[PDB]
């Protein structure tokens, strides 16, 4: 699945 | 699979975490399985706290919970509710 | 009326269960105290997987908590929430 | 102290007024929950024996307190607990040692 | 005793 | 702080405190500055915000100084309370 | 006290030993000393002539000394103590309920 | 006029206070019934503050009483705490 | 003790 | 009777 | 300031 | 302010 990165 | 344990701490506020997660999935039991820590980027509000870790599921944001939900929309709650200090509930492996 | 609990997760798959729960209730305190794990049946689902313990109390499936409610109204929803891998959260004396 | 804590839960029975706690709002610079201040020794919490000072009360019989202010969640707290006008089911949260 | 087997 | 009408009432205990906060005041007295909601004051209900202590189980306070009087208030910790309350 | 009490002071005269002419009780608490309270008031007593004194009046003070930090015992010592007059006229501060 | 009385204080901001006060006694019965304000002079800072009046007896003097005193004695503790811009009295005022 | 005065 | 200015 | 109650 |  997704990877989301939070900058 | 493995057994977790749910934890919470404090984040103070890159006015973001400093995190990338992802999604996992079951294959074979064609299931979602929550939003992991995949890493803590160095620098970061997450890395300067210190507490949260790697492949830590996260449960809650500031309350809000990512649980009754599928992978995409756990992941929108958790963009959005950093938008509008972070409140973590994590699940941690005991295993 | 003794006891601390913590609360756990982990996710059991299934042939894509195995379990018996029943409520439990204070005689002298009018109060229903939750659902728990009575038995495991073994080759069930549950079984395979060996995470789940007699006497969890069961706090929530697949995101659906099952604790301001009555043991009634507990154990439908669970039934309820069984519509490929069932993520529960139990909560297991320490102490 | 902004720590890592576990979650508990356990029953604690009454009518031997209340719990017998004192509970305070947290909060820091810019909030961070109710805790127990002090326990009232003969209260419903000192005999059970097993609440502590500085647990974070993080559900009240199923109500949580999360996701609210300090203001709310003392409301919140206080309704949960005019039960009468005999057995609270608390939620807490406390540091790991 | 109000008991939910699941089979 | 206008004009004080002096009023005396005993609260019971039972364990805890009183259960309210009180603050100094030129040096005035000790005043109610909030009452701790559950508190043994709050469920006797006659204490009110703003009430200047007088007197604790005999023991005046007034000829002190804030410091002196908060000392002689936490050491006589059922209460006999003075206290005054504005009328205007 | 008993209720939420206020502070009232008046002047008794006397005559030739008499005392007030009022009996007085300790009050405790079933479940510590809370003062002496006027029980009663005998007719044609020095404080029955003066008309001001009223039962269930706390007594606070007498002549300007307080009875308030001490027990009931000792209360009401000072307060006998502070009748004789070797004429006469006793200053009171008792405690009246308002409420 | 000492009638039956009830107390109040007031802080009054500030010459002097601005009044004059007088003992009060008993001829028969021989006692002393304390001090008392005689008249406030117009203007004085009991004047323009207003709660204080005449045939108050005077109480208490930032904390220091007069009762249990002597008029003579009280009228000394009065001026000797008026020496050392507020002054909080107790007074007793009559009600009947 | 309930007392004359 | 000591009147005083006070 | 404070925030403070007994249960 | 100070609790008592």
């Amino acid at each position: 699945n997704m990877e989301e990165s939070f900058v | 699979d493995g057994t977790r344990e749910f934890l919470t701490f404090e984040v103070p506020l890159s006015a973001g975490l400093g995190v990338s997660v992802k999604g996992n999935r079951s294959k074979e039991n064609h299931a979602d399985l929550g939003i992991f820590v995949k890493s803590i980027i160095n620098g970061g509000a997450a890395s300067k706290d210190g507490r949260l870790r790697v492949n830590d599921q996260l449960i809650a944001v500031n309350g809000e919970s990512l649980l009754g939900k599928a992978n995409q929309e756990a992941m929108e709650t958790l963009r959005r509710s950093m938008s509008t200090m972070i409140q973590l509930i994590v699940a941690r492996r005991i295993s």
